[PDB]
């Protein structure tokens, strides 16, 4: 099990959850926040949520991973 | 297999 904090992302309406250790780089484009996350198997994934959908508590975490 | 894509109209 992971001992890190997980971040929930509203992927096109779906509720996804990525561990903070899997988050590679987050890039806020303004209203839309895009992020790259490492999944496994050599390949990774990506997503983009809105400022309104992303909770402040998690949004601040995204600020720390803002690369 | 893994590797999704978004598509939001900015």
């Amino acid at each position: 099990g992971s001992h890190m904090a997980t971040v929930k992302f509203k992927y096109k309406g779906e509720e996804k959850q990525v561990d903070i250790s899997k988050i590679l780089s987050v890039g806020r484009y303004g209203k839309l926040i895009h992020f790259l996350y490492d999944l496994g198997g050599g390949k990774a994934g990506m997503g983009m949520v809105s400022e309104k959908d992303a909770p402040k508590e998690l949004l601040q975490m995204l600020e720390k991973q803002k690369k | 297999g893994e590797g999704e894509e978004e598509g939001e109209e900015y």
